[PDB]
RNA sequence: AAAAUC
RNA sequence: AGCGCCGUGGCGCAGUGGAAGCGCGCAGGGCUCAUAACCCUGAUGUCCUCGGAUCGAAACCGAGCGGCGCUACCA
């Protein structure tokens, strides 16, 4: 029975997609289906800003962000907590989870 | 700790003694196109006969924060490798090496639904120094869009590093390593770039990358001491 | 009075790996007594307690028995001293009960000594033990350096000669290590005559032997002649020995036997 | 000297091992695990036990059949090999 | 400025290893290579921020002794095509260089990313825990 | 994680 | 016949110099519905016999015993 209309791929159109390896368990899997995550996080945690910045030669100074786009395989992200299964009539939602920080 | 086979391929015992006193300071000095010209101090071993501590100094490269050479912070993404070629004494003098973006600002600049433009070439400057220039870009959203992606078709894209292509070659063949640096660092050459490709097509977060160098010719030490106080 | 420790302060130092008798657990873990420091009561928490989860809380650590655990942190102001039985390598442990048998060793000596002398142990290990574990490093190489040089002696004042008489007798008693060196040769013979020649070479090969060091060539079958020394030293045994080779492939060489060797002098 | 037997090990569920204590090394054993696979469809193993010496453990409860498989291979006695019970 | 002697913390974090090595502007020569799976024993936790913490406050004090007076932050990851996020211990190491006295500055991340250039370890269908 | 029987 | 190894509490290793060790077993218990796995609890010794320095020895030695290993059947 078809699980998704959209075959839970995202091609629709091209025939062939070149694979991305997952970050987790090195999977190729190809680039459309890859279900990829931006991860912008500082270089360090709201923990330790304060001790850097008491231990720091300039006053001002702002701490950069790490920026890398995670690829993960399908059953790594299930595994993960990141993706989450959903009843079948919420399927179809297309929209991301709406922001807990409304 | 001491996970460890000592499979060693032997003296009873090694005088590890002192590393650190037979080692001595030495000040960096930056060329006068920067401004706090006093850049920091490096370590070294102490001359020997057989082996110059001038020696092991000439071709050390030395990454410096370009905010770090200038006192503004408008200048904190930008990186600047110098190199070490000759000593005074207790004090050494260091000649353009290169230059680079910090990947934090290099990773902000790429966002999604834009499409970035990479521009590369290959130039010898005024007198002989062989660079190769690197040219980010970004299509802007217009101050009116409801398009939510700022796309830009190939043509484009072409005709935009063209004259990119155009503008550096200009610029470098021209000037010298000194003329380059200085118009580098208030980057005139993005406002330049910015001009000429308004006609195009809207562009935004023009920079100048990696400024990577090929090539040098032979020392000359007259120009390093006209680059220096 | 048995009470002093092995070692010169009183209080442990830092990241230190000793040997501990257990001796009681709450609830929070071990706080048992130290025999290598002086004798103080340090707690081992559970969690720096086994390297397996904690299944067995009552086989790994047993109420009586000494194991090997590692100094983490030491309040040097009150009482208090922290250890830890995880943060011992495998190989580590090993080095760990080395010297924990080295103390006890030292210990049970000048236990002697003083059981003997009824002189406090503090001073048997004040007047002696610790200007012989900062001259040499420890007590026990000075003990062995003592056997065979008494200058380990000068320069520290004993509580009384007769205690120096005592504990020397002890040590030779005690600590005294002659290593058995042989070699084994084969007599290949096929000439005329060979029993006077190995008569006359072994005759030889005695009066070689001195005082100190003798030598009897025994018998064990009729090409396997074995040389059995004994070495003070272990490198006079080895120069008889090929002394000894000389003078039988001299002998053999002109009756006209041929004598070849198996195992040359190895102890 | 050198006496041959075979031993059985149980486990749960009523499932067994089988055990050959001993084997001559005129034929080689990897050789001999091949055809004892196939011809057993058991799983076996050229342990190491100390003191004792090779051993192709297998799976199973067969004893005439690792017989009738000896009395092919090399083994010309059909006496020094004895079965347990057990 | 008062003269601070500046180095790079050229801190390197594995998921099973943690580097805190300073060395100076050059970065050519190396005043500090204690390791973070040196402090610890069990070989498990050689990336555990404990241990990371502790070969920091080493570094530290052997800064303090050398001469050495601020630091620039290098954090690094395995990069090439084994990860790209840093180590979990290499974020207690930094914390321990900032409360240890020593005066940092310009911090940010080396982490070598290449340009989706090899085959990467794994095989086509990849780790099968 | 290793999970066995039924 | 000669020189090397060993001497359990059922079995092995360990300490050999404060005086009875651990695991393996065995027995029982607990875990459980129930078997393994796992977690607790024990009861067994002139650690082969006889002498000796030693406050002290099962431990250090030796004066003999039993069983193994090599030389090799030693007219
Ligand atoms: C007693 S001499 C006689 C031959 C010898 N018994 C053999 O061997
Ligand atoms: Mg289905
Ligand atoms: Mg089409
Ligand atoms: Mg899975
Ligand atoms: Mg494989
Ligand atoms: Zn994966």
């Amino acid at each position: 029975p078809k699980k998704r209309a959209s075959n839970g791929r995202n091609k629709k159109g091209r025939g062939h997609v070149k694979p991305v390896r997952c970050v987790n368990c090195s999977r190729s899997v190809p680039k459309d289906k890859a279900i990829k995550r931006m991860a912008i996080r500082n270089i360090v945690e709201a923990a330790a800003i304060r001790d850097l910045s008491e231990a720091s030669v300039y006053a001002e100074y702002a701490l950069p962000k790490t920026y890398n786009k995670l690829h993960y395989c399908i059953s790594c992200a299930i595994h993960a907590r990141i993706v989450r299964v959903r009843s079948r009539t919420d399927r179809r939602i297309r929209a991301p989870p709406q922001r807990p920080r409304f | 700790a001491v996970g460890k086979n000592k499979r060693l391929s032997k003296g009873l015992k090694k005088r590890v003694v002192d590393p650190f006193t037979r080692k001595e300071w030495y000040d960096i000095k930056a060329p006068s196109t920067f401004e706090n010209r006093n850049v920091g101090k490096t370590l070294v071993n102490k001359s020997v006969g057989l082996k110059n501590a001038s020696d092991s100094l000439k071709g050390r490269v030395v990454e410096v924060c370009l905010a770090d050479l200038q006192g503004s912070e408008d200048h904190s993404f930008r990186k600047v490798k110098l190199r070490v070629d000759e000593v005074q004494g207790k004090n050494l003098l260091t000649n353009f090496h290169g230059m680079d973006f910090t990947t934090d600002k290099l990773r902000s600049m790429v966002r999604k639904w834009q499409t970035l433009i990479e521009a590369n070439v290959t130039v010898k400057t005024s007198d002989d120094y062989v660079l190769r220039i690197f040219a980010i870009a970004f299509t802007r959203k217009q101050a009116n869009q409801v398009k939510r992606t700022s796309y830009a078709q190939s043509s484009h894209i072409r005709q935009i590093r063209k004259v990119i292509s155009e503008i550096l070659t200009r610029e470098v063949q021209n000037s010298t390593l000194a003329q380059l640096t200085s118009k580098l660092i208030p980057e005139v050459i993005n406002k330049e770039i910015e001009n000429a490709t308004k006609d195009i097509f809207p562009l935004q977060n023009v920079h100048i990358r990696k400024v990577k160098l090929l090539k040098q010719p032979k020392f000359d030490l007259g120009s390093l001491l006209s680059l220096h106080g | 009075t048995s009470h002093c420790r092995f070692y010169e302060n009183k209080y442990p130092e830092i990241d230190d790996i000793v040997m501990v008798n257990v001796q009681q657990i709450a609830e929070m873990g071990a706080y048992v007594k130290l025999l290598e420091y002086d004798n103080i009561e340090g707690m081992i928490l559970l969690s720096e307690l086994s390297r397996r989860r904690i299944r067995s809380i009552q086989k790994l650590i047993r109420v009586g028995k000494n194991d090997v655990a590692v100094v983490l942190r030491v309040d040097k102001e009150k009482g208090y001293i922290d250890l830890s039985k995880r943060r011992v390598s495998s190989e580590d442990i090993i080095k760990c009960e080395e010297k924990y048998q080295k103390s006890k060793t030292v210990h049970s000596i000048l236990r002697y000594c003083a059981e003997k002398f009824q002189i406090p142990l503090e001073e048997l290990y004040k007047t002696i033990a610790w200007p012989l574990s900062r001259k040499f490093g420890h007590a026990y190489e000075a003990f062995k350096l003592s056997i065979i040089d008494e200058t380990v002696w000068e320069g520290i004042e004993p509580p009384s000669k007769d205690v120096l008489d005592e504990l020397k007798n002890y040590i030779s008693k005690r600590l005294t290590p002659a290593v058995k060196i042989r070699a084994d040769v084969e007599v290949s013979c096929f000439s005329y005559e060979g029993i006077d020649a190995i008569k006359d070479a072994l005759k030889s090969a005695e009066d070689m032997s001195t005082e100190q060091m003798q030598v009897k060539v025994k018998l064990v079958a009729a090409p396997l002649y074995v040389l059995t020394t004994q070495a003070l030293d272990k490198q006079k045994g080895i120069e008889q020995l090929e002394s000894a080779i000389e003078k039988i492939t001299e002998v053999i060489t002109k009756y006209g036997g041929v004598c070849n060797i198996t195992m040359p002098p190895k102890a | 000297s050198n006496y041959i037997h075979i031993r059985i090990q149980q486990r749960n569920g009523r499932k067994t091992l089988t055990t050959v204590q001993g084997v001559p090394e005129e034929y080689d054993l990897k050789r001999i695990l091949k055809v004892l696979k196939k011809d057993f469809a058991c799983n076996g193993n050229i342990v190491k036990d100390p003191e004792m010496g090779e051993i192709i453990q297998l799976q199973g409860d067969q004893r005439a059949k690792v017989c009738e498989f000896m009395i092919s291979q090399l083994g010309l006695q059909k006496k020094n090999i004895k079965i347990h019970g057990f | 400025d008062n003269s601070q002697v500046f180095g790079v913390a050229r801190i390197f974090a594995s998921f099973n290893d943690t580097f805190v090595h300073v060395t100076d502007l050059s970065g050519r020569e190396t005043i500090a290579r204690v390791t973070g799976g040196m402090k610890v024993k069990a070989d498990r936790d050689e990336s555990s921020p404990y241990a990371a913490m502790l070969a920091a406050q080493d570094v530290a004090a052997k800064c303090k002794e050398v001469g050495i007076t601020a630091v620039h932050i290098k954090i690094r990851a395995t990069g090439g095509t084994r990860s790209k996020t840093p180590g979990p211990g290499g974020q207690a190491a930094l914390r321990a260089l900032a409360r240890s006295g020593l005066r940092i500055g310009r911090i940010e991340d080396v982490t070598p990313v290449p340009s989706d250039s090899t085959r990467k370890k794994g095989g086509r269908r990849g780790r099968r825990l």
